[PDB]
RNA sequence: UAAGCGCAAGUCAUCAGCUUGCGUUGAUUACGUCCCUGCCCUUUGUACACACCGCCCGUCGCUACUACCGAU
RNA sequence: AGGAAGUA
């Protein structure tokens, strides 16, 4: 914001960190460069990293709950067993996480569901 | 003036390389011998100088030696290529 | 740094990279400079020759090593960030591969530069990669979409974009006749591709789990699939059936990295089969997932 | 009228006209060496014996 | 130089009609001088396939060969200069490889190193000459089947 | 698959809501601009707004890229806008009538990358399911009376607007071969932003133009225009007989069409929100066009 | 119908070869008045030889349907085939193309060829001017990469 | 998918002379080819190889120069 | 100014 607003260099790198960062997960809006000025922040960093955001899927209750999960492993990220409570999720890859294959908890949910299948 | 402009432009591009690059690191990459002949020489309108002009084959055939019927074929194959143009 | 017995011959081991190098101090001439990969491996294939082996990293660079006398013939730096997939056609002569950068490059290895590097018109990073024999026809596939992006080589194009799957296709193959794509996802599912005819037409084949790998029979009768369970299982191909499989969980279970407060053999993890092949005969399958183990199947018994 | 068992080798593409009638290259079964190309009806592929009555037609279209 | 155009009409109503007559000599002298070279090539194609092939010669027809032996030295590059225009083809690389073949065999690597941009146009001929030649070998490669196809 | 185009409805629908929410801000910020470029009046209240000149200097440049035009509207239509083929299905109700499934075979042959479907007995969610999985991007849907038919509903994909409209005054193909080009759509009469939705959900319906020479190629034209909130469109194939005349003909459906909805998510969205409805039974709603 | 124009080309350059081995036969007998009368679509072209009427008609194909129209082609008319390859690898009329077409034709019919007897005989007949043509044109352009090599050093 | 079968609803437009959902049972026969009827596109480009083609054609127009036929 | 023609 410190080059003159008409400027294509601008034009271009207002346009790939605002998407990048969204894409990201960070920011919440693409839209606004004074999002970036005053909205990105450590804190958002931190609730985008992996048990505040399978807490907020609701893969767990609060986040002690989540990361105590995911530092005995019952979670994956796609198709790797995640052990790190750290792994920042980016925004695609907040839907493919999920229960690890011979989860415990995971026959808890479809016992708790009344369906499992021993199978 | 332009070379405040354009080495300002440079140091955002810099800028903008590290930084994409740790963001990309932190989401663990989850983002967004010689020469051919026909690259030595292939002959051309830039490659002739002639009063004859080399064609689709390669190969140069002049004018002088072209009658009325392929000089007439000629002018209707570039004007194809005009109408499709 | 070691030093010749002449006193001719210098030689230096860089230790973070794998910079390894030998040095004419006189004639000052680099007699070896090589270098290992500075990352995990992504990829491996044979020349159909037999005399080379190419493998891509997560270092950027895609390189060749030849299998006598232990070096890389060329290393090819032309991706950024991580190349996923690595492969031949028939001929030997050109080199596909893949990566994360978004792009497919097609390298010409007699002239030791590519042809042509494809993309996506939307901005994805490919994970897997399927190339036809008959090398006209390039198949590539990412997590981003979930969609599966097939371009043509005697053109430059895209020749189409192709359906089906509700999850990120995980493993592209074509046949060694060249007739059926097949492709693996995460909608835990497979697919006969049947492109070539008037009809580009579909077949699934619903699976278990997550598929991870997907490997041919070198005839193309038969074709066989990893997945995240741990198990392999083999389907006839002409008339889509499961004909075998193996549950092989148990043995693969490379047991307790550290950072496991879960035994060695509870970990669900080290326990599926990443990559599988079949050998050139089509007997025996090699088999190998995030373990210690490689696994040495069989196919008929 | 003598019955001649045969088969297939070849579906050739390009040629066949008139409908669905699939031509095809036709490699002798008893002696298998003499191979003619017959015209066939229905769906017919590689390796797929078919039976033939009198051999003396060269015909196509 | 109004009686030169006058040469120039004279002599190209000859060239004509000595294509229309049999012989072939004075119409690779004759289109040498007049300069216009897509019906040289229809010369050298001509002659190459002419039914009629001997001596032990270097392009089939006698006169031909110390033609081109009696070929002078701006004459001889300017035919260097449309040979490496007539070898990137591949339809018309057999017939002027022949007569590239009767240059390099009449002229020696003094008369043909002797200057009047010669490098890029003798290395132009070089690389598409490789180029057919790895051709045809896959070809003679490829004729080991009918050598098998007797016994 | 699910997870990613729910997480795509919720999230498109939250940067939706905060345009609502900075639309203000937007407003006094262009009069900061332009008051900054023109002359000295300017309201003391932006003047004071101190946070509102920080974020200015962070945020003039795109408000300057939506002047100029450079930037384009966050939609459910401008993310694929002119370079994806659009695929578009047609279906009809249950067990369709014999003029049902003629009029279904003539809208096919109207779109040009428009696929037809036997109806069967095939469950909506897996409508949305089938065309979610295999990428159609725009399926409509036929109703009938008793053939003569009466309703179309658009519907795309992941999640756009379909729009449900009723059918008046259907002439079908008469007594006797309709070309397959890219065709020329022309719209008159939408002059409201609903008219600009309803225009931009038909223009992105059929597929895209290569833009050097469209004003001369192609000989299909298709005729959107609205008198009275009822759009109608023919469908007509002409040679340019001149340079300064032009010969038509009717090709096909003599077709009108009155909306009643436009709701904003695919067909089986029978709870996400309207954008707009046919306002029957208030007593000033039919002395208005647009809404 | 490109098969169909080879089979009816290699038909009429058949006959022709017929006439002028008639003809042959009876100038080698005397040099009295023996009018060879050939076909007016030669004529029309110009007393043509069949080696450049079927040569020209094989080049009208385009070469991806080549295997097409080649592979159509019946065992009854693959043997004037392999005497016009015995022409045109005599003569040498586009040895790349009566090498690839020739290899194709054997390629698919070889125990048809290698059962048979006759086409053995023209079989080598081909062969010698195949491997004749095919070695000198070598010839030729390994004298002139050697020429060019010897000049380009001596620059 | 075609075809049979009942059940439910009546969602601001349309629809009870019916409309629209929903389940139940569920095949034969093509799934190849452009030969017939057509429809679209090639012979210009779009990046580069190892490979391969080898100058598509007819009828008027627009201009530029050269020289005429008949008035003034 | 018109009429008819050539070449590029």
């Amino acid at each position: 914001s410190l080059l003159p607003p008409d400027n294509e260099v601008r034009r271009k790198h207002e346009t790939l960190l605002l998407d990048k960062l969204y894409d990201m997960g960070i920011l919440s809006t693409k839209a606004k460069l004074s999002a970036v000025e005053h909205n990105v922040t450590v804190s958002a960093f931190a609730r985008r990293r992996l048990p505040v955001v399978m807490t907020r899927l609701r893969m767990a209750e609060t986040v002690q709950a989540a990361t105590k999960l995911i530092e005995q492993g019952h979670v994956r990220v796609g198709v790797e067993e995640v052990r790190d409570p750290a792994f920042l999720v980016t925004r695609n890859m907040e839907d493919f996480v999920t229960w690890t294959v011979g989860s415990k908890i995971k026959q808890n949910i479809m016992k708790y569901r009344d369906k499992l299948d021993d199978f | 003036a332009d070379e405040k402009l354009r080495r300002d432009e440079e140091e955002i591009k810099r800028m903008w390389k590290e930084i994409s690059a740790k963001l990309d690191a932190l989401s663990s990459w989850h983002y967004k011998s010689m020469i051919a002949p026909q690259e030595v020489y292939a002959p051309s309108k830039d490659t002739a100088e002639k009063g004859e002009v080399v064609t689709k084959a390669g190969i140069p055939i002049a004018k002088q030696e072209m009658s009325r019927e392929e000089k007439l074929r000629r002018r209707r194959r570039e004007k194809e290529r005009i109408r499709k143009a | 740094v070691t030093i010749n017995k002449s006193g001719e011959w210098l030689a230096f081991g860089a230790s973070k990279l794998g910079q390894l190098l030998v040095w004419e101090w006189q004639s000052e001439s680099y007699i070896l400079k090589q270098q290992g990969h500075f990352d995990a491996m992504n990829s491996l294939v044979y020349s159909p020759d037999g005399q080379r082996i190419v493998t891509a990293a997560d270092d950027g660079k895609i390189k060749v090593w030849d299998v006598e006398s232990g070096f890389c013939i060329v290393t090819f730096t032309e991706h950024t960030s991580g190349v996923t997939a690595c492969e031949f056609a028939k001929k030997g002569s050109v080199l596909f591969t893949a990566s994360l950068d978004g792009s497919v490059r097609a390298w010409d290895l007699i002239r030791y530069r590519n042809f042509r590097t494809f993309t996506a018109p939307e901005r994805l990073s490919f994970t897997c990669m399927a190339v036809d024999p008959s090398g006209e026809v390039i198949a590539a596939g990412s997590i981003d979409s979930f969609d599966i992006h097939i371009w043509s080589v005697q053109t430059g194009q895209l020749l189409d974009r192709l359906s089906g799957h509700e999850g990120p296709v995980s493993s592209l193959a074509f046949a060694p006749d060249g007739s059926v794509l097949v492709s693996g996802s995460w909608d835990r599912t497979a697919r006969i591709w049947s492109i070539f005819s008037r009809t580009q037409t579909s077949e699934p084949l619903q699976l278990q789990s997550d598929v991870l790998d997907v490997a041919f029979r070198p005839d193309s009768k038969q074709i066989a699939i990893s997945t995240l369970d741990g198990q392999l299982t083999f389907w006839s191909v002409s008339e889509a059936q499961q004909v075998s499989g193996v549950d092989g969980r148990r043995d693969v279970s490379g047991g307790r990295r550290i950072t496991d407060r879960r035994t060695a053999a509870n970990v669900a993890g080290t326990k599926n089969f990443n990559t599988i092949r079949y050998s050139m005969d089509g007997t025996c399958l090699l088999a190998g997932g995030n373990s210690k183990y490689i696994c040495l199947y069989s196919t008929t018994t | 009228a003598p019955v001649k068992f045969v088969k297939v080798t070849r579906v050739l593409g390009r040629t066949g006209s008139r409908g669905g009638v699939t031509q095809v290259r036709v490699e002798f079964m008893d002696d298998t060496t003499r191979s003619i190309i017959r015209n066939v009806k229905g769906p017919v592929r590689e390796n797929d014996i078919l039976v033939l009555l009198e051999s003396e037609r060269e015909a196509r279209r | 130089a109004a009686q030169a155009a006058l040469k120039l009409v004279e002599q190209e109503q000859t060239l004509e009609n000595y294509i229309h007559a049999g012989a072939y000599r004075d119409a690779i002298v004759l289109a040498l001088q007049l300069n216009h070279p897509g019906r040289l090539l229809n010369l050298f194609t001509n002659v190459v396939t002419t039914r009629n092939p001997d001596p032990d010669s270097l392009t089939g027809l006698k006169a031909v060969d110390d033609v081109l032996a009696k070929l002078s030295d701006e004459q001889i590059f300017q035919l260097l200069l449309r040979l490496r225009d007539w070898n990137t083809n591949a339809r018309t690389a057999p017939v002027a490889q022949r007569v590239l073949w009767a240059l390099f065999k009449s002229h020696p690597a003094n008369k043909l190193s002797s200057l009047s941009s010669l490098n890029e146009v003798l290395d132009a001929i070089k690389v598409y000459t490789e180029r057919h030649y790895k051709r045809i070998e896959e070809l003679v490669d490829e004729s080991y089947l009918v050598e098998y196809t007797l016994r | 698959m699910l997870r990613k185009q729910a997480r795509q409805r919720r999230d498109y629908l939250y940067r939706r809501a905060l345009l609502l929410r900075d639309a203000e801000i937007a407003e006094k910020r262009a009069k900061l601009r332009a008051a900054l470029a023109s002359g000295k009046p300017l309201d003391p209240k932006i003047a004071n707004d101190k946070e509102l000149r920080k974020d200015f200097d962070y945020d003039v440049s795109r408000d300057i890229a939506k002047e100029q035009g450079e930037i384009d509207i966050d939609d459910e239509y401008s993310e694929l806008s002119g370079i994806v083929d659009p695929r578009v299905l047609v279906t009809t109700s249950r067990d369709p009538s014999s003029r049902l499934m003629a009029f279904s075979k003539e809208i096919r042959l109207m779109f040009p990358t428009a696929i037809r479907l036997n109806r069967g007995n095939l469950i909506l969610p897996d409508l949305v399911m089938s065309a979610q999985r295999e990428r159609l991007s725009d399926i409509i849907l036929l109703h009938e009376h008793r053939g003569t038919p009466t309703a179309i509903t658009i519907s795309h994909f992941p999640h756009g607007p379909t729009l449900m409209a009723s059918l008046h005054n259907v002439v079908l193909r008469a007594d006797i071969t309709v070309s397959e080009s890219y065709p020329h759509l022309i719209f008159e009469g939408f002059r409201t932003p609903l008219g600009q939705r309803v225009v931009k959900i038909l223009k992105h319906l059929f597929p895209p133009r290569d833009p050097t020479n469209n004003a001369k190629s192609g000989n299909r034209v298709i005729t959107f225009v609205n008198q009275d909130d009822c759009i109608e469109v023919r469908h007509h194939v002409y040679v340019r007989t001149n340079y300064n005349s032009v010969e038509l003909s009717e090709v096909g459906p003599r077709f009108t069409m009155r909306p009643f909805s436009i709701t904003m998510g695919t067909l089986e969205n029978k709870d996400a929100d309207v954008e707009w409805h046919l306002s029957q039974y208030t007593r000033t709603g039919r002395k208005k066009n647009y809404f | 119908m490109a098969g169909e124009r080879i089979a009816e080309a290699l038909e009429l350059g058949m006959t022709d070869l017929n006439t002028i081995r008639e003809w042959e036969e009876a100038r080698q007998i005397n040099p009295n008045i023996a009018p060879p009368q050939r076909n007016p679509i030669f004529v029309a072209l110009g007393n043509i030889p069949a080696e450049t009427y079927v040569l020209n008609t094989l080049q009208k194909i385009k070469p991806a349907s080549l295997h097409d129209a080649l592979l159509v082609l019946p065992f009854s008319t693959i043997p004037s085939l392999l005497t016009f390859l015995n022409l045109f690898a005599q003569r040498e009329l586009n040895v790349p193309l009566t090498c690839r077409i020739l290899f194709f034709v054997l390629k698919t019919h070889h125990k048809q060829i290698v059962a048979s007897r006759t086409m053995r005989a023209t079989l080598e007949k081909v062969r010698a001017n195949l491997r004749a043509a095919l070695r000198r044109q070598k010839d030729e352009m390994g004298f002139n990469i050697a020429a060019l090599k010897v000049v380009s050093m001596q620059l």
